[PDB]
């Protein structure tokens, strides 16, 4: 990171931004995939096994 | 740092605060080790082979035994 | 600095050799007979009575008569 | 002052030059141990239960299936 | 000494609200049935005498 | 000086003592005294053992165990009630 | 095998601890972490042979105390419930033990610290896996000792001596009811073991001759169990000792914090479950103890402004929620909520340690600002870590909390309705709280000094791994292990948990919900999530500092210092009883009042009477 | 046929050679007790391999006329209890030796003469049945006690320290001397096996029993007498003050077991009450005592008089269980006190202050003693997997059984006992390091790193394998608890 006046942040390794971005994706993704298969269950309509 | 080796030539500290003598000759025991050191070992084989050795005789066994033998004559 | 032994402070010497005898502060004084009278003939007649009464307790369930201790 | 004090469970930093080789007679050490409990627990362990699918531990155990009634004990 | 005084209304709030959920009575409001089992109430299954 | 078996003192009953006057015969009172020990010590043996009787049915009947052991239960309650020196309800020995 | 689960973490301790000068700070920590991961991988292929392999293991070793008909074995019970609290121990130990090397590299004492880790380890181990009162009691015992030396790692620090031996002192007072208990069910049985009163522990029905009244036998000695489990749960009795106990080093606390000796109180009432339920009255002071207690500690960790001290709050409520699903006869949700807590609250530990340690080792509220931009890394684990925490519907946590609020509810005792509506309003405080922490912290304008954010250091590597592990863990094993073993009757318990035909309600919790109540408190997370923004990020103008006249202030004082208990406790036990062993025992009872009869009371006395005697 | 003569002539040897060498051979000195001790330590432990643990009469007898008619005579003996106590006493005294060897230069034979005295003195107490002579020597042991706090105590103040151990221990001594004058003017001899056979008078049984108990609640630390001990305690030689606690505090409680219990069956139980409620209350007021004490000494001396006053509840509560815990907890107690008067004494070896104040951050330094003081500090802590557990869960288990309440105040003990003793070791040895005061010092050197081990290895055998003690003597306690009822 670049330097300032007393700031001189320095970046995120390679592996420690990409890999938490490509990690935290899987959970936003898995979010949807539950609330679209296992989502019916509990909502109050459709209640899903034969229902 | 998992590569680099260590910057100890020696643990630090003296065992029981005993300096080591020169190289070559022995640690000098004391007087009192010896008779103390072959005590423990008596003590030791004494009690590992006699503790061992001793039937078990006792109120538990004996009395597991008869109870064994008297439990099973219900009719 | 080649003593082995502590330098027995002044101010230490006195606050532990102190305590170490309080017979003369403790002879007669209006605290100590409450605190007295509370505390080593109360409590140990309290405690005392709740045994004997748990035990009375534990006689009468059995049905058994109980001691007179 | 460090140096002078033995700190038998190791100094504050205490970094032997050989540590390696000291970890690898460790690490050994405590394999070679270890079979004397792992031989000697195979006379125990008893489950007279039988599971309904085959676990790997038939090979060195016996002790299952076996204790079945609680008459003869 | 003042603390004691805030430990009392502390601690009260909690009976009081506890209290609270007496003076409602939500057992008798269940809507259902006391559950019930086969063979007196599974009498063999939980002791009694075969 | 011993057989290496396990030693047999007696069994049946130590003549001397007689209940009415317990202090009568002080040679035969300690051989009453040592064998109501030697007697009871059985019992705690077999509860002991009718203990590790139920442990084990415990340990291998399954969730039926209120229902395939109470014929031992009640041999291990009522075994309870006049074993060793442990509850003020001491054994009529 | 199965010893090697068990003894080998203790082998591993001995050794480095013996041998800590032949091993540098590195050789102890590639060794005893091998140990701990060699004895992880043998609890999982326990849990494969066991858990799904439906085959419970029993050993007893030797006899320890060989009495009369009190028989104590060092025997274990490798039961189903067993196994699983085995895979959370050995799970969270190894990543424990990979976290601690990267933040111990600095600290001096390091192979001390795996040495300590790995005796607590051994310890929980042979708790749970025991199967005898006293034979656990040395595993309850040891946890505590355990904690105290973790606790006491830096002797030099005078609060954490402090805070040690206030410890020591209140989980003895706690266990103090265990410790009456193991010999309060040996009265009755004649016995300490497991198996042996799981089989007939309903036949009693009797009472007994108490201190001061007979009252009833089963339910005094599960009162007395759970008297002994609050001290090591930090419930409403003696719950001191947590919230000071983050004087310590951090990789620790991550395990005895909120990880395992967790664990310990809730697990004492899950062994032992066909004991409780036979005691209808111990479990409603159950339930009223755990709801007060994670009510007391949800409103508790709002105002605090630390890393350690306000998590140690969402922790005690945890172990109210937990303690009050063990109170209704629920413990499915309990054993449940205890998985899911050793994950998602360890991986926040863990999360909160490296933010700390990477910031020239600060752990504040009021001055550490915003750096979120700085890392992504651990921010993202600690926000999947918080999202469990709050349960966001479809997560890991949800599956847990949703399900026992819902139990909650469900049961219309005079507790379950009372601890319904605490548990109800208490997800609204831990949503405010948890999002304080995500706000006040990553992002507000940076309000530290100008040197530590310079010297900014990521999460090393090897103590990423663990993040990686929990984080792959608490967003997976909630739905996996929502059907297996809350499914309506999974036959994979067996004997390990025994739950009674008649308080058994589990299908009308979830038939028979209104769906107005099921889906409610993700409205109290949403709210608290809307005030907590509004108040910490936008209207701070008032909503923020209040300068009032009276009212206002000591409202602030009464949840900072935590209802005063730091101080009417002490004052009025602890000083009272220390003001009083020296005023009263060595004043009016042996130095002083008898002492008429040692020095000075008789010596005096014969220097009158024998003086005029010879004239 | 190592009986029991031998056991006891062969302290005596040692104590006679020693008697007649010149002081300037200090080397000999030193190490011919040091072998005597030994020697009668080994005597002692291959009477444990041929104990014969199955008979309720007692086992190897010597019978020395003692009176013209034979009318009471030395009779010699074991039974289950007082084998474990002689092993002890034969196992405490060579540490004794080792503690005080480097400064036996000052101390000179006269040292090792008054403890081999004392040895083969407490060796005679705890193998004998004849009554009368228990009690010669039973009060015999104040000579060598008073010439080791007095010639070698540490500071001037011992003066008045020894007269109190003296007077009070006299006093007990003669009301107890009182009651077996009546018992052998009623029965006829003081025989132990004749005299348990004996049918006696209600009326005398109450007065006797007080007797009995004027003296034996003097030896055991009870609430109205116990200030002899920190007094007289704190200011007695280490290697000398190790045996107060150590063999000399077990007189008077292993006293009631074998003339108090199955002597007087039906008075026990009508002064049971009293028994309860002296002991739960000792073990909460000297506890409590115990806190505000800064002398390094008292501490442990107040700790051990609550551990006393915890094992007398055990042992009144008559159960076959109840009296094996009471035996483990004093063995265990023998150990743990011993070993930790042994810790706080190299203390005051190297720096002479005996005060918690000047003692701080002993971690930093002499890390080997502070894991050794940390251990011993675990064992009194009452934990788990060491010995003590062992020996209070059987007492609050016997306590619990017979009255509920008196269990509740006794495991108050081992609540308040983590109040002073963790207090000390993190007061101690966990401190902040002060170099205003001790300036310098060193760690523990081979004698006593060699001294601890025994301890050490005794505390875990005896914690974790409890069996053997228990197995050598559940014939002896089931007779005792079995006396005069017949159901
Ligand atoms: C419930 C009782 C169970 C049995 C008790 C043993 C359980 C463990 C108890 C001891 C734990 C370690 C506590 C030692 C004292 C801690 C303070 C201390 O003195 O530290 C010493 C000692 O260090 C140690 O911790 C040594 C630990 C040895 C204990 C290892 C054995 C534990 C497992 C045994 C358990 C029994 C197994 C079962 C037996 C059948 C030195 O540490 P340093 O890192 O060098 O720092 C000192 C500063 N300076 C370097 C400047 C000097
Ligand atoms: C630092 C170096 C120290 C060296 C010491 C050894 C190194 C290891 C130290 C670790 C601690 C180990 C302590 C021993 C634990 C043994 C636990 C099991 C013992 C046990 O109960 O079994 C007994 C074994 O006999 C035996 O053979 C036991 C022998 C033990 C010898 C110990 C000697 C200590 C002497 C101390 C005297 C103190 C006196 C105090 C009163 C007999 O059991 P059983 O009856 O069932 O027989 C079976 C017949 N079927």
């Amino acid at each position: 990171g670049i330097t300032y006046k007393g700031v001189t942040v320095h970046t995120p390794k390679t592996w420690h931004t990409v890999t938490g971005k490509g990690l935290c994706a899987v959970m936003w993704f898995w979010i949807l995939y539950r609330a679209k298969q296992d989502g019916p269950v509990v909502m109050g309509w459709r209640h899903p096994w034969d229902g | 740092r998992w590569a680099t080796p260590g910057h100890e030539e020696r643990p630090k500290g003296y065992f029981m605060n005993r300096t080591p003598p020169a190289p070559g000759q022995s640690r000098k025991w004391e007087d009192w080790e010896l008779p103390c050191y072959i005590t423990s070992f008596l003590t030791i084989v004494i009690l590992g082979v006699g503790l061992n050795a001793k039937p078990d005789l006792s109120i538990e066994t004996w009395a597991h035994q008869k109870a064994l033998e008297r439990l099973e004559m219900e009719k | 600095g080649g003593g082995m032994e502590t330098n027995k402070n002044k101010f230490i010497e006195d606050w532990g050799s102190a305590r170490e005898n309080l017979e003369h502060n403790f002879r007669w004084t209006r605290r100590n007979f409450a605190l007295i009278g509370i505390f080593g003939i109360a409590l140990p007649i309290i405690v005392y009575k709740g045994i004997v009464k748990d035990f009375h307790m534990q006689d009468e369930d059995a049905g058994r008569p109980h001691r007179k201790f | 002052f460090r140096a002078k004090v033995w700190s038998m469970t190791g100094g504050p930093n205490c970094r032997p030059k050989h540590w390696r080789r000291n970890t690898a007679i460790a690490m050994f050490g405590v394999f070679l141990v270890c079979i004397p409990i792992a031989k000697l627990s195979a006379k125990l362990e008893q489950r007279p239960h039988m599971p309904v699918r085959p676990i790997p531990s038939q090979i060195w155990c016996k002790n299952f299936g076996t204790k079945d009634d609680y008459e003869k004990e | 000494y003042e603390a004691l005084a805030w430990l009392s209304g502390g601690l009260g709030f909690f009976v009081g609200l506890g209290l609270l959920a007496v003076l409602n009575d939500k057992a008798s409001k269940v809507p259902f049935t006391p559950r019930v089992y086969p063979y007196d109430n599974l009498r063999v299954e939980l002791g009694g005498e075969p | 000086g011993r057989k290496k078996g396990l030693p047999e003192f007696e069994e049946s009953a130590p003549d001397g003592f007689d209940p009415e006057n317990p202090y009568k015969d002080p040679v035969a009172m300690v051989e009453m005294r040592e064998h109501i020990v030697r007697e009871k010590w059985i019992q705690i043996e077999k509860a002991k053992i009718l203990r590790e009787k139920v442990k084990w049915c415990y340990r291998v009947e399954g969730v039926n165990h209120y229902q395939k052991c109470r014929h031992l239960v009640q041999q291990y309650l009522d075994s309870t009630r006049g074993v060793g020196w442990g509850k003020d309800h001491r054994p009529i020995s | 095998m199965y010893l090697l689960i068990v003894f080998l973490p203790l082998l591993g301790s001995s050794v480095a601890g013996f041998f800590g000068r032949f091993l540098g700070s590195e050789g102890s920590a590639i060794m005893t972490t091998t140990c701990v991961s060699f004895s992880s991988i043998l609890s999982l292929i326990a849990f494969y042979e066991v858990a799904l392999g439906a085959s419970a293991c029993y050993l007893r070793i030797a006899p320890w105390i060989s009495s009369e008909m009190f028989d104590a074995s060092w025997g274990f019970l490798f039961d189903s419930l067993t196994v699983v609290m085995l895979i959370v121990v050995t799970f969270i130990s190894s990543l424990v033990h990979l976290y601690s090397i990267s933040y111990m590299s600095e600290d001096p004492h390091s192979p001390r610290f795996m040495c300590y880790l790995s005796i607590f380890t051994f310890f929980m181990l042979m708790l749970v896996t025991g199967d005898n009162f006293l034979q656990l009691f040395l595993g309850w015992e040891g946890v505590g000792l355990a904690s105290y030396l973790l606790i006491h790692f830096w002797f030099t620090r005078l609060q954490a001596d402090k805070a040690a031996i206030k410890a020591m002192l209140v989980n003895r007072v706690g266990d103090f009811g265990l410790a009456l208990g193991i010999l309060g069910c040996f009265t009755l049985f004649q016995t300490v073991d497991f198996s042996t009163i799981f089989a007939c522990a309903s036949v009693p029905r009797n009472s007994w001759i108490f201190c001061n009244m007979r009252l009833n036998a089963i339910s005094l000695i599960c009162i007395l169990l759970f008297i002994g489990a609050v001290g090591k749960s930090a419930q409403i009795g003696l719950h001191t000792w947590l919230p000071d106990a983050m004087e310590g080093p951090t990789p620790v606390s991550a395990l005895i914090h909120a990880a395992t000796m967790v664990t310990a109180g809730v697990f004492m009432i899950a062994r032992c479950s066909p004991l409780f339920e036979y005691s209808p009255t111990a479990l409603i002071v159950i339930t009223f103890a755990g709801a007060m207690t994670s009510f007391l500690a949800a409103t508790t960790g709002i105002l605090q402004n630390d890393l350690k001290r306000v998590i140690a709050y969402s922790t005690c409520s945890q172990l109210g929620y937990m303690i009050f699903a063990c109170g209704i006869s629920n413990y499915s949700v309990s054993v449940f909520h205890l998985m899911n807590h050793a994950f998602f609250k360890a991986l926040l530990f863990l999360s909160a340690g490296s933010v700390i340690h990477a910031m020239s080792d600060e752990q504040d509220m009021r001055k550490m600002g915003g750096l979120a931009s700085s890392f992504p890394l651990t921010y993202a684990m600690m926000l999947i870590g918080s999202l469990s925490l709050i349960g966001f519907p479809f997560l890991t946590g949800f599956y847990s909390k949703d399900v026992i609020l819902e139990l909650a509810y469900t049961k219309y005792t005079i507790s379950g309705n009372f601890a319904f509506w605490l548990g109800s309003v208490s997800v609204l405080f831990t949503s405010y709280y948890s999002f304080r922490l995500l706000f006040l912290t990553f992002l507000v304008p940076t309000n530290s000094f100008g040197r530590d954010i310079s010297r900014c250091h990521d999460a090393p590597i090897p103590m990423a791994i663990p993040l990686i592990l929990l984080a792959l863990g608490s967003l997976f094993v909630g739905y996996l292990a929502k059907d297996m073993m809350i499914g309506l009757g999974t036959n994979f318990w067996a004997n390990s948990l025994l739950v009674l035909p008649k308080n058994e309600i589990l299908a009308e919790s979830e038939f028979a919900a209104p769906t107005i109540i099921k889906l409610i408190p993700i409205l109290f997370s949403t709210l608290g999530a809307f005030v907590a923004y509004n108040v910490n990020l936008v209207a701070d103008q008032f909503q923020r500092a209040f300068q009032t006249s009276t009212f206002c202030n000591r409202l602030y004082s009464f949840f900072n210092k935590r209802w005063f208990f730091d101080q009417v406790l002490n004052d009025f036990l602890v000083r009272s009883f220390l003001r009083f062993g020296y005023e009263v025992s060595f004043e009016a009872l042996d130095k002083g009042a008898i002492e008429i009869l040692g020095p000075y009371g008789i010596s005096y006395t014969f220097r009158r009477l024998a003086e005029r005697i010879s004239q | 046929y190592f009986n029991l003569s031998g056991l006891i002539l062969c302290p005596v040897l040692g104590s006679i050679i020693l008697l007649f060498i010149p002081n300037s051979r200090i080397r000999l000195i030193r190490l011919i007790g040091l072998c005597a001790s030994l020697i009668t330590f080994l005597y002692s432990l291959v009477l444990w391999i041929q104990f014969d643990s199955s008979t309720a009469k007692f086992q190897f007898v010597e019978s020395l006329r003692w009176l013209p008619y034979e009318n009471i005579n030395f009779y010699l003996g074991i039974d289950g209890i007082s084998l474990f106590f002689v092993i002890l006493t034969t196992f405490l005294i060579p540490i004794c030796i080792l503690v005080g060897w480097s400064g036996m230069r000052s101390y000179g034979k006269e040292y090792i003469i008054a403890f081999l005295i004392c040895e083969f003195l407490m060796i005679a107490v705890f193998c004998m049945l004849d009554l009368l002579l228990f009690y010669v020597f039973f009060e015999s042991v104040l000579i060598p006690m008073f010439i080791i706090i007095g010639v070698w105590g540490s500071r001037q103040r011992k003066i008045k320290a020894a007269y109190q151990f003296f007077l009070y221990t006299l006093l007990g001594s003669l009301f107890m001397l009182l009651a077996i004058l009546l018992i052998l003017f009623q029965t006829g001899t003081t025989d132990l096996q004749i005299l348990l056979t004996t049918e006696f008078s209600e009326r005398r049984q109450i007065f006797l029993w007080i007797a009995f108990f004027a003296s034996f609640a003097v030896k055991v630390p009870m609430v109205p007498v116990h200030i002899w001990l920190p007094e007289a305690h704190v200011e007695a030689p280490t290697a000398g003050s190790v045996i107060l606690a150590g063999i000399l505090l077990k007189f008077g409680t292993y006293g009631f077991l074998r003339f108090s219990i199955p002597m007087f069956p039906e008075a026990t139980l009508c002064f049971t009450p009293f028994i309860y409620t002296l002991s739960a209350i000792a073990i909460i007021y000297t506890s409590l005592t115990t806190l505000r004490q800064i002398d390094l000494k008292k501490i442990i001396a107040y700790s051990s008089v609550a551990h006393m006053n915890l094992v007398t509840i055990g042992m009144f509560s008559l159960n076959i269980q109840g009296i094996g815990g009471s035996i483990l907890l004093m063995l265990s107690h023998g150990l743990v006190s011993s070993a930790l008067f042994l810790c706080v004494g190299v203390l005051y070896d190297r720096h002479k202050t005996r005060l918690v104040r000047y003692y701080g951050g002993l971690v930093s330094t002499m890390p080997n003693f502070s894991t050794i003081f940390f251990f011993f500090t675990l064992a009194n802590m009452s934990l788990p997997g060491t010995s003590s557990f062992i020996g209070e869960f059987l007492i609050l288990v016997g306590a619990f059984q017979r009255n509920s309440l008196v269990a509740t105040l006794a495991a108050l003990g081992m609540i308040l006992g983590a109040a002073y003793s963790l207090w000390l070791y993190n007061r101690v040895v966990s401190g902040n390091l002060k170099p205003d005061f001790l300036h310098k010092f060193s760690d523990l050197n081979g004698r006593e790193v060699f001294i601890f081990i025994p301890f050490l290895v005794g505390l875990v055998w005896m914690g974790v394998y409890p069996k053997v003690f228990l197995d050598c003597m559940h014939t002896s306690v089931s007779n005792l608890v079995q006396h005069g009822k017949f159901h």
